[PDB]
């Protein structure tokens, strides 16, 4: 089965984030992400931009 | 890195891209103005509006579209209405006089100093663009400023820019019920040009629209915005693999490889399924099964023809949703095996399938209701020759007296052209059952 | 833009147009003044078609008053909206026709005309891209029907692409006011039809008909007749000053309701019309309008459709409604009277939708037909013209300056031949 | 209290639903602006419903439409809401 | 998995399937508004979810006078029924048998075939079909005929189990009734699988010999109607020790294809004011059924034979008690079985007791049988309609009212042939060897 009545109704709302990785690699602690949260069905999308 | 543009031609064109355009922008979220909303403050993210818009480096997006018309009161209306800052302002190209309902006086007197500027800015267009994929021609058949700058710009192109491809989704008269008196001319004399210049036609006539929507939607009295937007919604079904990630995509350049047999036989037939209207969509689960064999429903046609009076040659759907594919490959067997319809011999394996994840957007204030599974499926049959067989006999029965004869002749046109898109014509008819017969 | 110029001859084109220029005025919401005070905004995009900008912020419409007597543009000054007209735009004579073709059209016509083509040359010259021309006048007087075909001649010849309009007056039998009707209608028809694009035929019978049964008022006027055909030669052109489903325009009308070059004689009319109390009682809808326009009382002619056959017919509906009740309701009542309509041609229906209702209405419909029943006034007003023509009745008022009689027989052959073959095709099969 | 409008297939009379057209729409949403009365009625038109063609007066807006439709879903359901109770409903004496 | 599909046709058809769709809704807890109050595919029988909450009837209402419809779509019940599975004519019958079977029942027959497909489309596990109709109505008669006749040929082997309503004796409100009486036994004979009568006659004394009400109405008698259904069906769904499929009718009961005519009983039906003054041991309740008086046609099974006879029992009930109560019934002598059936009982057992309705008449109870009897003494009913057919048209009655709606006049012949052959065909098997 699949949650139906959560999905109709939050369907319009998206959570967006701004992060930063945290990791042991000394390169990758500058470069930045965003982080969307679609509540629907409670579904994390990670986008990295470039400069 | 796709993109195509759009052309739109006349009082229905203009009326359908109109409807066409708010989807989109409803769909991508681009307000009215441009901005995204005022208050999302990060954007920088999934680029997939590049098909339809383009970025100006800061802020708002601009259509990688073109209007074209001789009447000034429709392209006035869109410059006034809630769109006015979003189009581009010299992309609405506007005429001075109308070509009213005649094919020669938009072919070869007024068409030609419009032209040039459409010509110049779908170049300005283009050098923006860098992996065009095609061309979409949106025309009114019927009117005779659509039918003449159709061919003309369908001419032009085929010369300027040659492989690319075009797709044209034309609006024939219904058998029965059409506006005008005069169409049977300007529509042969349109189908003649754009036999031998358009890769891919499908059928948009308007009464079996109005069919679905009675049956449907259960509207009693709708008008020309219901049949945009249902236009505009199977468009959207179509490209949505362009800009959105599925488990499998289909481009563009995916139909003239899968779905025409012949260059000559590019003449379609469109459906689309579900259509419910909220008070009664929710009553039923809408299993991507009962959706498809809603989808072969002759009664759900989008053109005036039943092809169960002919063959099939290929048919290409496309699921966007949820859709498994399993139970699509469970639903095809099973309509292939179903015995009332049939295909033709020389093609044994006749479906080509795309999937989308994204579900169709609803539009507030529309029709529809929200759902999760849709199909948008293209079939070429041989039963679309019988529009083009009656639409034959209305033209000859008129055209043996010949009845408003002069008012073609007097602007500028060979007496004589009427005689060749007879013979083409007659020459496409005779092609269709060639293929039809079995070996 | 795409705009129209006026003119208007002789007294019955006066009051026409005195009373058509009221209802503009009206529909555009301009003052005696001539100053706007309208209530909506798309009440001022497309008022270049009908009016001139002026310093002041004033308008002024495009139209010139000719006639070959002063007190009729004494009198139609003076009424109310006079003050729009330019005074300039008035051209006069000092001695009058007095009901005699050949003096209206050859003597002073001659040395009359040059002013008034001065005018509408500077008027053509001057507007931005001209879409055609448009005529008020009557047929049964004299200097009506000499000025009139002597200028649309001239300016057939002057603008041959342009389109051409025209409202006719013809002469009725049954109410008849003078004698010598029959020479100068032959000879205005014989005139007309080589340069009218289209002709529109109104009758003071069929006015005075729909005025006394339709609307049920007792007393009617040639306010009241004034009023009924400005308000049905303003729906031809509403649609080209307001938004609407469809655009049309004249040049369209024409391309859609005339086969053939000789065949440009049509029959109008309008609806719905109630009277006030009964008004209350009718519920507007599409198939009540339509039901009311097919119905051949309605006509704005004495010739009954149900006589001959609809060779061709366009509707022009205004107001907000659905493409649903028009087109449904067009083939209904096209399958329902296959039998009369011609068959060479399938769906000879045309349709247009204007968004704009007219003020006090909420919907209306202006329906303009080409039948071949319009026949029988040539046939009538013919017959009396041989009858009274064997005779050499009155020939000397017409003979007496330049005028033979190789001309009256001419008109006559040509008139026969254009009723043959417009009769040949009510009876032609496919 | 009815119901604020019916199910599609109800044949019956819904008042004014040929005497002032209401075009377009599906028919809940027809025959719930008939019940509850948001329409102009009359054969005549102020000037603020007048000069509003198609293109202008609907096919527009942003989200206007959207605030509109949830008020009506609203009160559709509180309207029909007013019914529970583990008895049923009084079928027998309704018929 | 396994489902049934109900099909209801004129206003009796549909006044009949608002009591028992209202049982069952009651009897699986589903809220009017569809929605499942909150807390194991049970309803599956008779329901469909529909993803997220709430559960469709597989059902179809035709009638071509929209009146009793409208009530439906104006009743507390709008949002439970699917807004187009309630097919609505335009013109009514009006009583005629040639008017709803050759004339106005064909533009509409269409839609419902297709409805059909689209509802059987969805079972995977799908038992039979289940009719309900009059008869002695125009539309009722007519209509079903043809809709069985299309059915017969568009699915075939599917079972197809009857409950029709037979005009009483001598209670009726037509005149022509006994017209389209024989014209519709024509049709279901050779198109139907079982038969049911349904007069009305026989449950209005019921009625007033046991609820103790002077002045009943339709409504009481669709409840009693609902309950047999209930109790007929709730194997299909509901555990118990001995499961009976609607197969289990289709081999135990028609012992020829021909003779497919009987009969049902139902007991205990007693009012509340009385009804904790009796033990109701499950020996008891068995003799009611078998009661002649008790019965739910007017027919008398003492003037003639029994052939086969299916109890099913819900409740409390034990085997071994059930077996005693059939002991005691052979040993009976008044009740007679024929020769040539040496054994006739086929016994079904449930554990669900009977649900009571708000504002009902039965009173809650914890057994209850429902008895289905195949016996030759339901012949007697069609050799007094078939007196009354003949006595009306002996004069030719009526008949231009059916001539000139496209009905051959011949027509009449053979389905009169037919009754007779059928009375003959009865009594031949009544015999004994
Ligand atoms: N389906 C649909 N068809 C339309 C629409 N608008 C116009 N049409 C078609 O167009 C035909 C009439 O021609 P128009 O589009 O109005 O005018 P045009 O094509 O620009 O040609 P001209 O009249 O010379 O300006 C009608 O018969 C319609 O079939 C629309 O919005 N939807
Ligand atoms: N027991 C019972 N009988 C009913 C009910 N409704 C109708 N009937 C019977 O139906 C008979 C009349 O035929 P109807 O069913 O009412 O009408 P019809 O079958 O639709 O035929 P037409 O009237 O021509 O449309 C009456 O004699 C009743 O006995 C009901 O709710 N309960
Ligand atoms: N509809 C209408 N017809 C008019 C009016 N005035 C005159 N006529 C018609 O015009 C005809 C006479 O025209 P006439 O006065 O000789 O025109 P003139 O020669 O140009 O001055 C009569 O038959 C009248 O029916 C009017 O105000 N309205
Ligand atoms: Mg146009
Ligand atoms: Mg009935």
């Amino acid at each position: 089965r699949k949650d139906i009545n959560k999905m109709y109704t939050q369907d319009q709302y998206i959570l967006r984030f701004e992060g930063k990785l945290i990791s042991q690699n000394k390169e990758d602690n500058h470069r930045k992400f965003i982080i969307s949260f679609f509540c629907g069905d409670d579904t994390i999308m990670v986008y990295e931009t470039a400069d | 890195m796709r993109e195509v543009i759009s052309i739109h031609v006349g009082q229905g064109g203009i009326q359908v891209g109109n409807a066409c355009w708010e989807l989109f922008c409803l769909e991508h979220g681009i307000q009215p103005d441009g901005q995204m909303p005022s208050d999302r403050t990060i954007g920088g993210g999934d680029d997939a509006f590049n098909t339809f818009f383009s970025e100006t480096g800061a802020g708002k997006h601009v259509p990688r579209a073109v209007f074209l018309d001789l009447e000034p009161t429709v392209i006035d209306e869109v410059r006034t209405g809630t769109y006015r800052q979003l189009f581009h302002p010299e992309q609405l190209i506007s005429g001075k006089e109308d070509a009213a309902n005649n094919f020669a006086r938009g072919h070869y007197t007024i068409g030609k100093e419009i032209v040039d500027l459409c010509l110049d800015r779908i170049r300005k267009l283009a050098d923006n663009c860098t992996g065009l994929q095609g061309f979409l021609v949106f025309n009114s058949v019927g009117g005779g400023t659509g039918s003449g700058l159709g061919s003309l710009l369908l001419e032009r192109l085929s010369v300027d820019y040659g492989k690319k491809s075009k797709l044209g989704f034309t609006i024939y008269p219904s058998p029965q019920v059409s506006t005008a008196v005069v169409e049977p001319y300007n529509s042969i004399l349109s189908t003649h040009s754009l036999l031998e210049h358009t890769d891919v036609a499908v059928m948009l006539d308007n009464e079996a629209i109005y069919d679905i929507c009675r049956r449907n939607l259960d509207i009693e009295r709708p008008t020309y915005t219901n049949l945009n937007r249902l236009i505009a919604q199977v468009i959207s079904s179509l490209t949505a693999s362009l800009r959105f990630d599925g488990a499998l995509n289909v481009d563009i350049t995916e139909f003239q490889t899968n779905l025409v047999p012949y260059p000559r036989i590019h003449f379609m037939l469109s459906s689309y399924a579900p259509i419910i209207s909220a008070e009664k969509a929710y009553h039923e689960q809408l299993s991507v099964a009962e959706i498809t064999n809603s989808a072969f429903e002759p009664a759900n046609m989008m053109a005036k023809c039943d092809p169960r009076h002919g063959k099939y040659m290929a048919c290409s759907m496309m699921y966007r949703g949820d859709v498994v594919p399993k139970d699509v490959n469970a639903s095809i067997a099973t309509i292939k095996t179903k015995r009332t319809i049939q295909f033709v011999d020389w093609c044994p394996t006749g479906f080509k399938v795309g999937i989308n994840y994204q579900p169709p957007t609803v539009v507030p204030g529309g029709d529809l209701a929200k759902v999760m599974r849709a199909v948008c499926m293209i079939s070429n049959s041989t039963a679309i020759a019988e529009v083009f067989s009656r639409l034959d006999h209305k033209f000859d029965l008129m055209y043996a007296k010949r009845a408003f004869v002069h008012w073609y002749v007097g602007e500028g046109m060979e007496e004589g052209e009427f005689s060749e898109a007879r013979e083409d014509l007659a020459a496409l008819e005779k092609d269709y059952e060639e293929v039809g017969i079995e070996t | 833009m795409r705009e129209i110029v006026h003119i208007q001859g002789g007294q019955c084109g006066n009051q026409i147009g005195a009373k058509f220029w009221e209802v503009i005025s009206d529909e555009h919401g301009i003052d005696p003044t001539g100053t706007y005070h309208g209530d909506s905004d798309l009440q001022l995009e497309r008022i270049n078609v009908y009016y001139n900008e002026a310093t002041g912020g004033r308008y002024v419409p495009r139209a010139i008053l000719m006639d070959l007597e002063p007190g009729t543009m004494d009198s139609v000054r003076a009424g109310p909206f006079g003050q729009l007209f330019r005074p300039d735009n008035f051209v006069f004579g000092q001695t009058g026709a007095g009901n005699n073709w050949a003096k209206g059209h050859y003597t002073e016509g001659a040395e009359l005309i040059d002013s008034v083509l001065d005018v509408v040359r500077k008027e053509a010259e001057g507007c931005d891209c001209l879409q055609g021309f448009q005529i008020t006048h009557s047929l049964g007087g004299g200097t009506g029907s000499g000025m009139g075909t002597l200028l649309i001649s001239k300016v057939r010849e002057e603008y041959p692409d342009r389109i051409m309009e025209t409202f006719s007056v013809v002469p009725s039998p049954k109410v008849s006011d003078t004698v010598v009707e029959p020479y100068n209608a032959t000879l205005s028809v014989h005139q007309l039809v080589e340069n009218a694009d289209e002709c529109m035929v109104i009758d003071n019978e069929a006015l005075y008909d729909i005025c006394f049964r339709t609307l049920k008022l007792t007393t009617p006027t040639y306010g009241d007749l004034n009023h009924l055909v400005s308000a049905a030669m303003s729906g031809v052109t509403c649609c080209l000053r307001f938004p609407g489903q469809l655009n049309s325009d004249l040049r369209k009308l024409a391309v859609n309701l005339i086969p053939f070059p000789r065949l440009h004689f049509f029959m109008i009319g309008f609806a719905p019309l109630t009277s006030r109390g009964s008004q209350q009682y009718r519920a507007l809808t599409v198939p009540e309008l339509t039901q009311q326009m097919f119905d051949a009382k309605n006509m704005m002619c004495a010739a009954d459709p149900r006589h001959g056959r609809y060779l061709t017919a366009s509707a022009l509906f205004r107001g907000r409604m659905s493409t649903k009740e028009v087109d449904e309701q067009m083939l209904n009542v096209q399958n329902k009277n296959s039998s009369y309509f011609v068959e060479w041609i399938p769906n000879n229906i045309k349709s247009s939708i204007c968004d704009i209702p007219p003020k006090g209405l909420k919907m209306a419909v202006t329906f303009v037909g080409n039948s071949t029943a319009i026949q029988e006034m040539f046939k009538r007003v013919a017959e009396q013209f041989t009858a009274m023509f064997r005779r050499k009745a009155f020939l000397h008022w017409y003979t007496g300056e330049g005028m033979d009689e190789m001309e009256f027989t001419e008109a006559e052959s040509n008139m026969n031949d254009l009723v043959s073959e417009y009769q040949q095709y009510q009876d032609a099969t496919a | 209290n009815q119901a604020k409008s019916h199910i599609p297939g109800y044949a019956g009379y819904i008042p004014g639903i040929r005497s002032e057209n209401m075009y377009g729409k599906t028919y809940g949403k027809i025959t719930y602006m008939s019940v509850t009365n948001q329409h102009h009625k009359g054969p005549d038109l102020p000037p603020d419903l007048r000069y509003t063609s198609t293109v202008k007066g609907e096919f527009t807006d942003q989200k206007g439409v959207k605030k509109q439709e949830l008020l009506r879903q609203a009160v559709i359901e509180e309207a029909k809401i007013t019914s529970s109770g583990y008895g049923s409903s009084p079928l027998r004496t309704k018929y």
